[PDB]
């Protein structure tokens, strides 16, 4: 793998999606920009269990963007607190969680319909990543735009402990073009997004296992 | 519980050749298990792409989207056995119906 | 070193009560969650039962749901899979397998096994 002509990123233990989420052990890759992404077979995650029902398209899109360029946008989420600490996903000496998502639960044991809205003012497309926290008793989620309703229903049900946390953080993606206005509604446990990732128009991704070296 | 399928029940290959194993189920936690005929199975893989203790690096797991795969870059006589793909998301753990590697 | 032995298998008429015992040695029995796995002659494996960690929970499989009563006594380090209402689909070897982490942290990963006891049901 040559370095001089094209920008490579490698990654000890980060799958491209894990760097996208900002897993605590892969947090060093924030805001990184690349031309080609390269993936170790050692890749593993230490946070909450998770699953992207459209893994392939998300991988291709993020790789083609060639940038994370995250920017916190200060969504309202005023009704309840946006931080959440899990026994897994340890980062440091205490509990932690993804660095690009929220684990809302609901303060005062009540979850009002949040009805969050965020206008996409910029001239370039934006991508917002959110999830649904399948527990292990009530709640429905919907991410609405001018083109789709990414309806999701929390698939409640018991499950096997995977990292001492019997649940899932199923992750979806949402494009929000200029002029369109993201709309979000909820009734229960929602993995509230923290901010968009920019998209930039010939980068790609290759799953090579060659060593790392400095050469042309 | 998911209905986990696997590659054809028997794949015949000569030692040293490259092999691939499929476990299309329709993303994570699909540990594989190795059993030698007349022996209690043993762990080979503990996640879609991570190897357990002692396994040679020749075995490599990849794939995602309920379309996982296990590619063997070079077979060895000890590799000709039965391989079952597990799954941990949801309570009922459903091993695949299994497949056999035979010395061609 | 840790080792597992299955016992109590054999021949029993359908519907008769049966109880395997899987003892353990080389480790404190509360250190792991126990399991049971089966395979009929010539078929693929299948799941049977489970105790999560320290015996406050149990979760069986579909085809055998409700029939069995897996239980343990932490003061003697002994496992048992109490069996009721055996049926002709239950001809297979029964392994008692452990997992690769303590107290329950990755449940669903097995590294240690016994030899496997044979249980046969027929006239």
């Amino acid at each position: 793998i040559c370095d001089s002509p094209h920008q490579i990123l490698d990654g000890e233990n980060c799958t491209l999606i894990d760097a996208l989420l900002g897993d605590p052990q892969c947090d060093g890759f924030q805001n990184k920009k690349w031309d080609l992404f390269v993936e170790r077979s050692k890749a593993y995650s230490n946070c909450y269990p998770y699953d992207v029902p459209d893994y392939a398209s998300l991988r291709s899109l993020v790789a083609s963007s060639g940038t994370l360029e995250f920017k916190n946008e200060s969504f309202n989420w005023t009704g309840v607190t946006q931080n959440g600490t899990s026994s897994a996903c340890i980062r440091g000496s205490s509990s932690s969680f993804f660095s690009r998502l929220n684990w809302l639960t609901h303060l005062n044991y009540t979850y009002p319909a949040l009805n969050v809205t965020m206008p996409n003012k910029e001239q370039f497309d934006k991508l917002y990543i959110w999830g649904v926290h399948h527990p292990g008793s009530s709640g429905r989620i919907t991410v609405s735009t001018k083109r789709s309703q990414q309806a999701v229903i929390p698939n409640i049900g018991s499950r096997p402990r995977i990292r001492d946390i019997p649940s899932r953080i199923s992750i979806y993606w949402t494009i929000v073009k200029p002029g369109d206005i993201l709309l979000i509604n909820s009734t229960g446990n929602l993995i509230a997004p923290r901010g968009y990732f920019k998209i930039r128009s010939k980068s790609s991704i290759m799953r090579s296992d060659a060593p790392i070296g400095k050469c042309k | 519980e998911i209905v986990m399928t696997q590659s054809p029940a028997t794949l015949s290959l000569s030692p040293g050749e490259r092999a691939t194993l499929s476990c299309r189920a329709s993303g994570f936690y699909l540990a594989w298990y190795q059993q030698k005929p007349g022996q209690a199975p043993r762990l080979l893989i503990y996640d879609t792409s991570n190897r357990a203790t002692g396994i040679p690096a020749r075995f490599s797991g990849r794939g995602s989207g309920t379309d996982f795969t296990l590619t063997i870059n070079s077979l060895e006589p000890e590799d000709f056995a039965v391989y079952y793909c597990q799954q941990r998301y949801n309570w009922p753990i459903t091993f695949g119906q299994g497949t056999r590697l035979e010395i061609k | 070193q840790v080792q597992l032995v299955e016992s109590g298998g054999g021949v029993v008429q359908p519907g008769r009560s049966l109880r395997l015992s899987c003892a353990t040695s080389g480790f404190t029995f509360s250190s792991y969650g126990i399991h049971w796995v089966r395979q009929a002659p010539g078929k693929g494996l299948g799941w049977v039962a489970m105790i999560s960690f320290d015996g406050s929970k149990t979760y069986y499989a579909d085809s055998v749901r409700g029939r069995f009563t897996i239980s343990r006594d932490n003061s003697k380090n002994t496992l048992s899979l109490q069996m009721n209402s055996l049926r002709t689909e239950d001809t297979a070897v029964y392994y008692c397998a452990k997992e690769r982490d303590r107290d329950g942290y990755n449940e669903g990963i097995y590294d240690y096994w016994g030899q496997g006891t044979l249980v046969t049901v027929s006239s």
